[PDB]
């Protein structure tokens, strides 16, 4: 019986460390990859938006 | 053709405007959304990370 | 707090049982 | 899918039906005890649409359905709807046709004989089950909890039964059956939320209130003190998100609804509450029984999962009980899910194989046989 | 103009405003709960013209006004328009001033608490009434009819309440508050008159339809038979003359509208009708209560004045009810205005003079005080 | 969370103290 309790702590603490790591790392990987990716998407969209604004001004003159 | 062009040009502008309006509302969506996306999961993550440790008593 | 839900049950039960034992151990006279 | 004729097991209440197979330690699926029917005239053509929807279908399509429960206060009043529930429950999700497997259904100890007779008749004549048994819910709770002794409080949606069992024996003279249940608690919440400006009168609205109760409500260890602050300040209020994006904010009503279990007068019920109901069952048992029943207040059925109930029931009995005596509640996390589990345990006991009514004895005697064979 | 500080009594509903002084047997004046506003740009100079019109003024000048009712199915939301209605009711009709008289207002037993708090706040803060008392419409309905025991069927413009009272006590668990009312009948009739080729969508049109309903409608004892003949022959048609000289001839719509009270599905409501709610409110009461409530189903409010309504409900309740026992509907001529009369009865009881919130207790506690002082 | 840390340790202590009290009192009785 008390071995059940020990097994529970063994899995919970192995899980705790796996979790502290997975909780943090899954977010740091997904989250930093996401902002890095979307920081670039945001910049590329802003660049394209500026280019289209310029393109629209050029057509207006045409 | 002039009317179709005016309508198409008007629509080219409205559709492109809708495209840049949505690209912007989407960016302004997604960007503000990623903030939620990056912080709601990181806050809740880290809360859960912390919970494994919070509960180590 | 899943960790707590179970640790809570474990400790409430273990302390209640230990306390029941403490009380009986003396109460039995 | 099964490689043996294991019995199939279901606990069919006025609320939900838990189902799985004999020999497991958990149900495999849960369905609400609901059959839904459209209350509108179809305008479009070719959109399918059933005459009735069952279980989870009934709730998923509920926007235009009236939702009815075939079971009330522990018994089946509408068995045509239960047959659709059982086909769905046993065959669509568990994937087992009862024709090749025994079936165990449950009841309260004083549940009207007509209900155990119909449960037996339906499974033998509509589903062609090779064997049947109708089990006592209190027995099943004690098996699952590892007890042979205790007061079983099955405090669910239908009826609170309250039966003392000692060393495996029934003590029927001490049963305090009470018509106070989870369905009434929901009705009370609908009325007090109406007072707050959120009237609920339709099926969709009724199902919302039952969802509010299940997610926000609690009994509280000390109701009057909890109410004194909840009724005076926003600091004890909790919001709930309604299906259309609107919200409801709830204060003392959050615990006043569940409190009806301890104060039945809130719904016009002539009762002192579930803790005196429990206490009187202990009180009426023999003096060398009482000590074991005081030490074993067994929690099964719904409402047993309200915050503060396990601690409150032990405190309330302690307050009625003699001093010196140890009052204890049996209320583990696996609390209440003890009745389904017991059905599995009983169905699979080697000492219970002779208790199954076969579809031999059944046809010779008819469904009244359950009254002679199950207990 | 009164020579005594008699309480003022007023029923400020979603339909009509009834008012008079305590001790009389009728309201002195009755008018609609309406505040009207111009929906057009003025062009003539020196024309006077109000920003808003009240009661009969609102209807008299309605040709260019949009008309609003401050009370929504029994609750006050537009308190500013109601301040104008009360001022008009008291000063331009009764010729009384609340400052010199205690005032009694009334609401249904499951009416949201906000209604009682706002009515209390305005009468104390804008009218400086020396005292207030929010009464229960069900209490007042039985006082006027002469019962301590019975079911209040208050089927008026706002909401149908359906509450059993026994020996002066509420039996609240059996209250069937229903979202089916005279207000829905007006809108439903506008839609079925549209089916006949006479569309009605605007305020003026709504007031015309409310007049058609009040003068031409009935329910009938046997709906299907009345329907079969009305749908087949001009012999059951009745004309109505519109304000602009147009004439509308109405056939089975004359009763199909009102029939919604027994068949709520006509307006998309999930309900079995007013006779079933009456029946169930009794069936949920103890058997030593039921014998007195079935014999005393009591009508109050509008729609109870329709030909065939007391016989229609008594027939359906009797059909649902057990034999031997007698089922009866009490439907006195003091209909639609009987709750006002009940207000006069309550306001003038010697046993009621200790029930008033005074304008001392009010300011010390604020308007929430009504929730503790009245009931 | 203070509630979990403080009570897990206190309930753990009630158990440990009660357990020792049971052994002690039992030895006396």
């Amino acid at each position: 019986f008390d071995d059940i309790h020990r097994k529970r702590m063994e899995k919970d603490l192995n899980e705790l460390q796996a979790l502290i790591e997975a909780h943090f790392e899954n977010r740091k990987k997904e989250e930093e990859e996401l902002v890095s990716l979307k920081d670039r998407i945001e910049r590329r969209r802003a660049e394209r938006a500026e280019q289209q604004r310029i393109r629209n001004e050029r057509e207006k003159e045409r | 053709l002039s009317d179709k062009l005016k309508e198409a040009e008007t629509r080219a502008e409205f559709a492109e405007r809708s495209v840049t309006k949505l690209e912007k509302s989407i960016d302004d969506l997604e960007d503000e959304l990623y903030a939620q996306k990056l912080k709601y999961k990181a806050i809740s993550e880290e809360l859960d990370h912390a919970l494994n440790d919070m509960t180590s008593i | 707090m899943d960790a707590i839900k179970k640790k809570m049950q474990m400790l409430k039960l273990d302390k209640e049982n230990a306390l029941d034992r403490a009380e009986q151990a003396e109460a039995d006279k | 899918d099964e490689d043996e004729t294991t019995a199939l097991v279901c606990d069919n209440g006025s609320g939900l039906v838990k189902a799985g197979f004999a020999g497991d330690d958990a149900p495999r699926a849960v369905f609400p005890s609901i059959v839904g029917r459209p209350r509108h005239q179809g305008v479009m053509v070719g959109m399918g649409q059933k005459d009735s929807y069952v279980g989870d279908e009934a709730q998923s399509k509920r926007g235009i359905l009236t939702l009815k429960y075939p079971i009330e206060h522990g018994i089946i009043t509408n068995w045509d709807d239960m047959e659709k529930i059982w086909h769905h429950t046993f065959y669509n999700e568990l994937r087992v046709a009862p024709e090749e497997h025994p079936t165990l259904l449950t009841e309260a100890p004083l549940n009207p004989k007509a209900n155990r007779e119909k449960m037996t008749q339906i499974m033998f004549e509509t589903f062609n089950v090779p064997a049947m048994y109708v089990a006592i819910q209190a027995v099943l709770s004690l098996y699952a909890s590892g007890r042979t002794t205790g007061i079983v409080l099955d405090s669910g949606d239908g009826v609170t039964h309250n039966v003392p069992i000692y060393e495996g024996y029934a003590l029927p003279h001490a049963i305090m059956r009470l018509d106070l249940a989870g369905r009434d608690l929901t009705d009370y919440l609908m009325k007090i939320l109406t007072e707050r400006g959120y009237s609920f009168v339709t099926t969709a609205e009724r199902e919302i209130v039952r969802d509010i109760k299940e997610k926000l409500c609690y009994v509280a260890l000390d109701f009057e003190n909890e109410m004194a602050t909840a009724a005076s300040s926003s600091s004890l209020e909790k919001s709930y998100e309604l299906p259309d994006g609107q919200v409801i904010t709830i204060g003392n009503e959050r615990f006043r609804c569940p409190e009806t279990l301890f104060q039945p007068s809130f719904i016009g019920m002539e009762s002192a509450g579930i803790h005196e109901t429990t206490y009187n069952s202990i009180m009426k048992c023999d003096i060398d029984i009482r000590k074991d029943l005081y030490a074993n207040n067994v929690m099964s059925g719904g409402t047993t999962m309200y915050p503060g109930i396990a601690d409150r029931m032990q405190k309330e009995i302690t307050a009625l009980a003699p001093s010196t005596m140890k009052i204890k509640i049996i209320a583990p996390p696996e609390r209440k899910y003890s009745v389904w589990i017991g059905g599995s345990i009983l169905a699979s006991l080697s000492t219970f194989q002779q208790m199954w009514i076969t579809k031999q004895e059944y046809d010779e005697a008819g469904p009244s046989i359950v009254h002679r064979k199950c207990f």
